[PDB]
């Protein structure tokens, strides 16, 4: 069973690799597509049909001289490098890609039931089963990622979606980094900050074992182990070295959570000489049939209302803006990559 | 309680990344 995920994870790399260094571009165009409704903003993610076939996409469109301003060029550029290049189950597809004079377009599936972000709010928390269902499937997702030396850094369930079926799918790959190392940058959400990070050490994969655990803490609670009022008040928080758990978590979670949850980075669960095994092994996931997770077989504890191809209700409303593209070609030397 | 003390954080929307 160990060999089978050594021999699994070096085909997995092999292909990725292969992907990675031939990048795929140009594979569709704007006007191959009606334009629905915008899913969430930041440049812009929107419902479109495909003319040709009438399937749905979800098309994120980032404004070239804007990802310029904000200093996003290599970020922007990293992020669909990656979606081009993974393979996973709870990895959202990449479908199309292309550019213009004035944007860049990335046509991804479409994931019709939302944002964690939204269920967990509106519910309020999780049980721990349901939130169990869901952290495996980020412990697995991780296992994957790390094998091909990318760190994520931007784990919260606002980055989580929801598939018709209920399982798990990640989106955004903007603050991911292909390193086998340490890296430095200060990147990530205040509340999901691994305290090295903080601290401004060097720091490499195990950060992304610290987030799961806010995320576990967030999802069993309703609200994550570190808040305040500002930023650097939760920083404070965080590199303390203490956390309250509610009373109705459970004795095994709390022993997991203070495993992931470890200030100490050389004695932090996932990042020992056992590696992703300590957090698969550990009592809360006794119940956990990984396999049957990894190949979606497990009913999940909760499926989003779905109408059909096109039903927008598990997102949000948001203003509708024109989709402009100069005569003029913007910042073409910056995203020849693209 | 913790809750109340969470509610009032500001936040609890969206929160975005630094
Ligand atoms: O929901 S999104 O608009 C979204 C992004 C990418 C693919 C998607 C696929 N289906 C729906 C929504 C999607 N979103 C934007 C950034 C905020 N984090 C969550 C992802």
């Amino acid at each position: 069973e160990q060999e089978s995920v050594k021999e699994f994870l070096a085909k997995a790399k092999e292909e990725f690799l292969k992907k990675w260094e031939s990048p795929s571009q140009n594979t569709a165009q704007l006007d191959h597509f009606d334009r629905i409704k915008t899913l969430g903003t930041g440049g812009r993610v929107m419902l479109v049909k495909h003319k040709e076939t009438g399937n749905h996409y979800a098309m994120k469109i980032l404004d070239k001289q804007k990802v310029v301003k904000l200093k996003q060029i290599e970020h922007t550029l990293n992020e669909k490098r990656i979606l081009q290049a993974v393979n996973f189950p709870f990895l959202v597809k990449l479908e199309f890609s292309f550019k213009d004079n004035s944007n860049l377009y990335m046509v991804m599936e479409y994931v019709p039931g939302g944002e964690m972000f939204s269920h967990l709010r509106r519910i309020g928390r999780f049980s721990e089963p349901h939130a169990r269902f869901y952290a495996a499937q980020i412990v697995l997702t991780f296992e994957y990622l790390h094998s091909l030396d990318l760190i994520y850094r931007d784990l919260k369930p606002e980055n989580l979606l929801i598939d018709q079926q209920g399982y798990i799918q990640v989106t955004d790959f903007g603050f991911a980094k292909r390193v086998k190392g340490r890296t430095w940058t200060l990147c990530g959400t205040p509340e999901y900050l691994a305290p090295e990070i903080i601290l401004s050490k060097g720091y490499n994969k195990a950060v992304d074992w610290w987030a799961l655990g806010v995320l576990i803490y967030e999802m069993a609670a309703g609200y994550p182990p570190f808040f305040a009022d500002q930023p650097i008040q939760i920083y404070e928080k965080i590199v303390s070295g203490k956390v309250r758990f509610p009373s109705h978590f459970s004795s095994d979670l709390k022993d997991l959570l203070r495993n992931l949850l470890q200030v100490d980075l050389t004695k932090r669960f996932g990042n020992l000489k056992n590696g992703v095994n300590d957090i698969k092994n550990h009592k809360w996931f006794a119940t956990t049939d990984w396999i049957a997770i990894y190949q979606r077989k497990v009913e999940a504890p909760f499926i989003p209302k779905f109408k059909g191809p096109g039903d927008t209700s598990n997102f949000d409303d948001y203003e509708e803006e024109e989709i402009r593209v100069s005569i003029n070609e913007k910042c073409g030397k910056e995203f020849t990559e693209f | 309680t913790t809750y109340a003390d969470f509610i009032a954080s500001g936040r609890t929307s969206r929160r975005d990344a630094i």
